[PDB]
């Protein structure tokens, strides 16, 4: 697993996300938002973490309305996603105390309680 | 055209849905059955159709599973415009007492919830009192708790896409 | 008998003499404890005068020089009791109908309460 | 054509996905696919107290949910050995009954409306009502009712519950005859129903098909009857059977067992004196509420019995137990803690499926439906 | 007596006999002579499969032979030709690192789902089914959810301001290899049994 | 058996003419047993004094763990339960509620013990997490009830009514049976 | 190392040892109040009580394991009906003069009597039988409650249940006696003439105290011990 980006920066991880994507049909693979706070979108800050099936690749929580430009930027982002052709997201809710530790945990730990807390989402709600 | 623009016509096509409020039911759990027995009382609501087609309130009823997530997406997409989303019961809203790689933690997140009906299940008056919130809701009649009026329709406020 | 009832109402009064003296002085009493057959009492019916079990009379330094209290509600050979902290000093009241508060076969008016309560003060009473 | 019965439309009843291969209006073979309303149970379970765990046990068969309740008591009861008093046992064995009654009255009114039409639904859903309202009066729920204990039941019966437990086991007799009186002698249904629906005993006993739609078929295996537990031994008790399994038969001897539950019930109800409702071990028995307000051991046990619960010898247990959706029991590994080790629960609903692409292969189509609602699935039962 | 004639089989094969005082018995089978004993199992007059119940025992506070545990359940219904009612348990304990063991479907075709099942759950795989497809979990879930080592995979459960509770954090209850929240646990707390 | 259809049709038309059977709610109040399980209620003493004590046991029990209390100290001056504590915070996330009542059943001073009330329904989550000041013995209504009767003025009326309450509910007024 | 057997097992174990480790080296338990890790038995709660034999040759009465010594070849008895009659009547002694605090409690879900009270607890005698938790039906102890020994810890001398664990551990760990008992009898409890609580060591007796009658006011009345989330960490605070 790769690890990109920083905490609470929104357009230098949206820049950087864009270079490190690339060419890369995303078909089949799996994309997981990892938020805390189920019904308040709009104080919400946002992490990623993409299963491509072959490589994955975790973003920390730089996203969403918490941060200023955020929200263009997740929009952006989902928005890029989807142009590729992925198709299935998720949404994860953590604690906001497990954020920080959850993305210091090893990649293939991290994956699992990811996959295993996701739940389909709409990717309209992030646009 | 959406219900919109006289002040005379808005209004009137807008008690037409809302009395005419037409539940497709999406039966999950023991919800389903515990709104089986609002089809017996029932008087606006209680003709369906049933085919997603033909009906615009979507009643969310039981536990849904992340693996059922997808398929309920196209019914909610493949249902007629105007169009509502009621949640019912603490599986649906939440993720209830459930709390685990199942089941979806809240369907909002799938389908854009226009009203929400705590219980396990919840009585059937209660999800009357959400047809009649819902009712009272596209007649924008309805208000949250910050003192805000709420849209006729939710999903009339998702990107699509 | 129903002395108990003329107990707890008479327990009520000896609450009320040490909050005098304690605003008299100008040091410090406490109401300790509360019935737990009040507090624990659910739906269940109370008729008790107050619901108070614990109290003291505590110096500068919240250490008590005075202690009192009495028996709950529903326990067998029901007492008053005085104690006199650090000092081995442990006194019974009983209430004899008609004649009024005793300790033994001596009364107990206000009056020798606020005697061993001055005395009290003066000797234990770090500050 | 491999024609694709989706899932939960059309009308393929409680959110199954079918994959009937049919060329014409017969069916060639359907391949069954579910796991749409797993929710697991299995685990989460393993995360409760036994006391909490109750709570979860009605929500998987919520039709008959208090067969959960009955299995799941009665195999931690066993293996913390506790003892269970005899009123509590006759209400169990009321409540387990009445339940049944709900669950069937249930089954049938679906039934008849899959295929064949709409009015019966009604009257015995006004049964059912009488029966909820039995429920609700007792438990103060309509279903899910957190009521059985591993002692025993929560709290005792109201004054009101007697004389309306009666009320309807006055008109039932009356009543389940009525349904019966439409359907014994089906006009179209004999024709729709009698041919379709082919049951052999042996491969019902090869595939596994344990629950009341074998004895449509003609094998003689009762719960109640085979493995006794709560006291079912003492009753005057008649199983229904049927003669070559189709829809028909199954679907009569469903309301043959509603009398004889009533019947049941009306026995039950006759042996009924005062006394207590549960096990009063502390260490099984959270204490009496009103001694809370005195007693030191009353609140140490109160606290810890409710915060940690309690813990049931290292072992592993299981008991059986009938089911309107036939045998049902848990499988219950403690490890001596506060929750169990594991929860295997053998859904009856699960093993009946088995049979279902033996069962509508070469049927119509119109009978595809009902032939689906003559085997009384209930999901949440099989996913799980 | 069809079982009476299982026991007195197995003492002589020198199979391990397991039983609780409760009325549950088992009989333990290695995992060689397992198919074919079975195979002899429905032979010996035993009518319905039961279950396929699969065991993980990971977390259990004594060891036991092998991880996983598989356990069947033999009968020979009581209404039919002559059945005895005789019903029990086969156990079979399975390596982690080989998930392997042969179905019993030939014999039943009750082996067909529920061995699909403890296909789905946990990762053993049966041999000569008719088809292992994945059940219950869903089609793009990755790996076998009631294992131990597989989360049970639990969300916050949300309240007001900025307050949460996280379930496995909140837990009053103890596991069998909990600790506690004192020193150790002694007593009903290490497991209790009244005694009837 | 071609009879059938007739009787079939005979009964239904007995039932026809007999006209019956229903309840209209809300225009009807609907009747409920005595031990319901509703909107949970914290309950006072003859005193006033809350039994709440703030143990937070109510939570312990919580199945769906849908129960957060925030502990405190009582005021000597000003006292709000009967022991040194109390209910600082008290929510339930009603979405989160799987309402068994284990949490009445676990509390030790009787505060915590579900009510009448289903009207709940309401438009957003987070208007769904109900604080104690919305459970106490004298509030009456649900919260979207209780802002419909203040966005209109126009008082709130439940659409039930009991036989009478329990002795556990003591202080919770509610419509009665004719008791009224 | 000394050959000794506890129960239905057999131990290593070298001499020295106090019978109760040897018990619990066995994997068995006992009831555990005034013994502490670090401090010196002394058979004072009398919790520990348990069997000892040596040649079969029963000693006449109980042996407190925390304050025995392991000889040589020795039987340690846990389980027997009379010993846990025993145990099940010094837990009464301790719960016979004590407050009723548990929902109101800061010692909350992790108290050494809580948990040895539903461990050891309530005997089985012989059915449902109706039994009584409670004989003692007078009135109990009542003294000083929730007295602030210092801007860091509060004191309930009511639910002190007299091991010797603060005291003892203020006269032999930190070495400040800043506490000890007062009066005698059923009369004891806890004070001291030293206010502040002096010792920078002082806290530590809210975590040795079997019951809460010492607890940390920093962080009184703020959850229940079971709901925080608890962070294992090390103190940066100084180089140990
Ligand atoms: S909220 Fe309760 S009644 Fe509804 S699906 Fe969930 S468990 Fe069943
Ligand atoms: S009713 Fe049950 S789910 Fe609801 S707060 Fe009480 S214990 Fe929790
Ligand atoms: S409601 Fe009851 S159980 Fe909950 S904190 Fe208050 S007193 Fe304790
Ligand atoms: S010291 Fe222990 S037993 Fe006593 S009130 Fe506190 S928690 Fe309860
Ligand atoms: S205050 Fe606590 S540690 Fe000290 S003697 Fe009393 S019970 Fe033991
Ligand atoms: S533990 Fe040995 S006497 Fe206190």
């Amino acid at each position: 697993m790769v690890r990109v980006g920083m905490r609470a920066a929104p357009r230098v991880s949206l820049e950087a996300l864009k270079a490190a994507l690339g060419g890369l049909k995303l078909s089949e693979a799996k994309v997981y938002l990892i938020t805390d706070w189920q019904d308040k979108r709009d104080q919400a800050r946002y992490a990623l973490l993409l299963h491509t099936g072959k490589k994955d690749l975790l973003v920390p929580d730089a996203f969403g309305p918490a941060f200023p430009g955020g929200e263009e930027a997740l929009s952006e982002l989902v928005g890029l996603l989807l142009a590729q052709g992925a198709r299935r997201f998720y949404e994860a809710v953590v604690s906001p105390g497990e954020m920080t530790a959850l993305l210091d945990l090893p990649p293939e730990e991290l994956l699992k309680r990811v996959m295993a807390i996701a739940n389909p989402t709409d990717p309209g709600i992030y646009l | 055209r959406e219900g919109i623009l006289f002040t005379t016509l808005e209004k009137l096509v807008a008690w037409g849905r809302s009395n005419s409020l037409w539940p497709a039911t999406f039966g999950l759990a023991c919800c389903a059955i515990e709104m089986m027995a609002s089809t017996d009382a029932r008087n606006d609501l209680a003709r369906f159709g049933a085919s997603p087609r033909q009906a615009d309130v979507m009643i969310v009823a039981g536990r849904l599973s992340k693996k059922m997530a997808p398929v309920m997406r196209r019914v909610w997409e493949q249902m007629p415009d105007p169009k509502w989303v009621i949640s019912m019961g603490a599986c649906a809203s939440s993720g209830g007492m459930f709390n685990n790689y199942a089941i979806v933690q809240n369907v909002d997140s799938v389908v854009p919830v226009d009203v929400y009906v705590p219980g396990c299940p919840p009585r059937p008056e209660a999800l009357i009192y959400a047809v009649m919130q819902l009712q009272k809701k596209v007649r924008g009649q309805a208000y949250n708790e910050r003192g805000e009026r709420l849209p006729p329709v939710a999903a009339w406020k998702r990107t699509r896409g | 008998a129903s002395s108990e009832r003329e107990l707890y109402e008479a327990w009520v009064e000896l609450l009320s003499w040490m909050r005098e003296y304690a605003q008299a002085k100008g040091v410090r009493f406490e109401k300790e404890a509360d019935f737990p057959d009040f507090i624990y009492r659910m739906e269940r019916p109370y008729d008790l005068p107050t619901t108070i079990m614990t109290a003291s009379l505590s110096d500068g330094l919240g250490e008590p020089f005075l202690l009192a209290d009495v028996s709950p509600r529903h326990a067998k050979l029901k007492r008053i009791g005085l104690r006199l902290p650090r000092a081995h000093i442990h006194l019974h009241a009983h209430y004899e109908p008609g004649k009024g508060l005793v300790t033994g076969k001596i009364p107990l008016t206000k009056e020798r309460f606020f005697a061993l309560a001055d005395r009290a003060r003066e000797a234990l009473a770090f500050a | 054509m491999t024609l694709n019965v989706g899932p939960q439309h059309p009308s393929t009843h409680g959110v199954l996905r079918l994959m009937v291969t049919l060329s014409g209006e017969e069916v060639l073979e359907v391949v069954p696919h579910i796991g749409y309303l797993h929710t697991g149970f299995e685990k989460t379970m393993e995360h409760r107290t036994y006391l909490q765990n109750i709570t979860y046990t009605p929500r998987m068969d919520y039709l008959h949910s208090f067969a959960h309740d009955l299995a799941y008591a009665l195999a931690v009861e066993k293996l913390l050995g506790a003892v269970v008093p005899p009123r509590a046992e006759t209400i169990r064995v009321i409540l387990n009954e009445l339940s049944r009654l709900a669950s069937h009255l249930v089954f049938l009114g679906t039934g008849l409306l899959d295929l064949g039409a709409l009015t019966p639904f009604f009257y015995a859903f006004r049964e059912r009502e009488t029966i909820l309202d039995l429920f609700e009066w007792v438990t103060g729920q309509r279903f899910h009712h957190n009521y059985i204990r591993i002692g025993g039941v929560k709290e005792d019966l109201p004054e009101e519950f007697v004389p309306e437990l009666k009320k309807l086991l006055e008109v039932l007799p009356h009543r389940i005859d009525e349904y019966e009186a439409l359907f014994a002698e089906s006009p179209i249904f004999y024709e729709r129903a009698r041919g379709v629906g082919v049951i052999p005993p042996e491969v019902a006993i090869d595939l596994g098909l344990t629950g009341g739609s074998l004895r449509a078929s003609g094998v003689n295996y009762d719960v109640r009857k085979a493995y006794p537990y709560s006291g079912y031994e003492t009753y005057t008790f008649d199983v229904p059977l049927g003669e070559r399994g189709d829809v028909f038969d199954r679907m009569l001897v469903r309301i043959r067992e509603m009398r004889e539950s009533v019947k049941i019930i009306k026995q039950a109800l006759e042996r009924l004196e005062p006394g207590p409702v549960r096990d009063p071990n502390p260490q099984i028995t959270p204490p009496p509420r009103h001694l809370l307000e005195t007693s030191m051991e009353a609140v140490i046990y109160h606290f810890k019995h409710y915060t940690e619960g309690f813990h049931p010898p290292k072992g592993e247990v299981y008991v059986p137990t009938e089911s309107a959706r036939g045998e049902l029991g848990y499988y219950i590994v403690s490890d001596g803690g506060s929750m169990p080790y594991r929860v295997k629960v053998r859904a009856p609903s699960f093993v009946n499926l088995q049979s279902l692409p033996y069962a509508c292969k070469g049927e119509q189509v119109p009978d595809m439906v009902a032939i689906i609602a003559s085997l009384d699935p209930v999901m949440g039962d099989v996913d799980r | 007596m069809r079982l009476e004639r299982v026991l007195e089989e197995a003492r002589a094969k020198g199979y391990p006999i397991e039983d609780n005082g409760l009325g549950n018995l088992w009989v333990v089978l290695p995992r060689e002579r397992f198919k074919e004993e079975m195979a002899h199992y429905k032979a010996m007059g035993f009518n319905f499969l039961a279950d396929i119940v699969g065991l993980d025992y990971l977390t259990y506070p004594d060891p036991r032979p092998e991880r996983f545990a598989v356990v069947y359940e033999l009968v020979s219904l009581p209404g039919w030709k002559d059945g005895d009612g005789s019903r029990f348990f086969v156990r079979v304990y399975v390596p982690e690192e080989d998930p392997r063991l042969p179905t019993v479907t030939d014999l039943w075709g009750s082996a067909n789902f529920l061995e699909r099942e403890v296909y789905d759950l946990f990762g053993i795989v049966f041999e000569g089914h008719p088809d292992l497809r994945k059940i219950l979990t869903p089609e793009d879930l990755e790996g076998h959810p009631l294992r131990k080592d597989y989360p049970l995979g639990e969300t916050p459960t949300l309240f007001r301001e900025g307050r949460y509770i996280i379930p496995a954090e909140f837990r009053a209850a103890l596991t069998g290899k909990d600790p506690g929240l004192t020193f150790y646990k002694g007593g009903s707390r290490k497991g209790y049994r009244s005694l009837w | 058996t071609l009879k059938a259809l007739a009787q079939s049709l005979g009964i239904t038309l007995k039932y026809l003419f007999s006209k019956p059977v229903t309840v209209p709610y809300p225009d009807a109040p609907v009747a409920l047993k005595p031990r319901f399980h509703g909107r949970h209620v914290l309950t006072r003493h003859p005193n006033g004094l809350e039994k709440c004590i703030g143990c937070s046991l109510c939570a312990a029990a919580c199945p769906a763990y849908a129960i957060y209390v925030e502990p405190a100290e009582n005021d000597p001056e000003n006292p709000v339960s009967a022991g040194e504590r109390y209910a600082k915070v008290y929510e339930i996330n009603m979405l989160r509620c799987i309402f068994c009542g284990l949490c009445e059943e676990a509390c030790p001073t009787g505060a915590i013990v579900l009510g009448y009330d289903f009207e709940m329904a309401d438009y957003e989550y987070s208007d769904l997490v109900y604080g104690k000041e919305d459970m106490l013995v004298d509030v009456v209504g649900t919260k979207p009830q209780r802002r419909e009767a203040k966005r209109t003025g126009k008082p709130v009326k439940v659409g039930y009514v009991v036989p009478y309450v329990r002795p556990e509910l003591e202080g919770f007024k509610a419509p009665t049976e004719g008791g009224k | 190392m000394v050959r000794v057997k506890v129960n239905d097992r057999i131990v290593e174990v070298p001499p020295g040892t106090s019978v109760m480790d040897a018990v619990f080296h066995a994997g068995y338990d006992v009831p555990l109040f005034c013994s502490e890790k670090h401090l010196s038995p002394i058979g004072a709660c009398r919790m520990c009580l348990v069997r000892i034999g040596l040649p079969i040759q029963w000693q006449p009465k109980l042996a407190a394991s925390c304050v025995t010594a392991v000889a040589d070849g020795m039987v340690v008895d846990t389980l027997s009906d009379v010993v846990r009659e025993a145990q099940a009547g010094m837990v009464e002694f301790t719960l016979l003069n004590h407050p009723l605090d548990c929902p109101t409690c800061d010692k909350g879900g992790a108290c050494e009597l809580q948990d040895r009270t539903v461990e050891y607890g309530l005997y089985e005698k012989y059915p449902l039988e109706l039994p009584v938790y409670t004989r003692f039906e007078f009135t109990r102890r009542h003294v000083d409650k929730h007295h602030p020994l210092s801007p860091f810890v509060i004191l309930d001398r009511e639910r002190c249940i007299h091991c010797k664990r603060c005291v003892r551990y203020f006269e032999e760990v930190p070495g400040d006696e800043v506490l000890d008992f007062i009066e005698r009898g059923v009369h004891t409890f806890i004070g001291t003439m030293d206010f502040g609580l002096p010792s920078g060591f002082s806290g530590n007796i809210t975590d040795i105290c079997p019951v809460g009658a010492l607890l940390d006011l920093t962080a009184r009345f703020r959850a229940r011990n079971w709901e925080m989330e608890e962070t294992p960490t090390t103190c940066a605070l100084c180089p140990v």
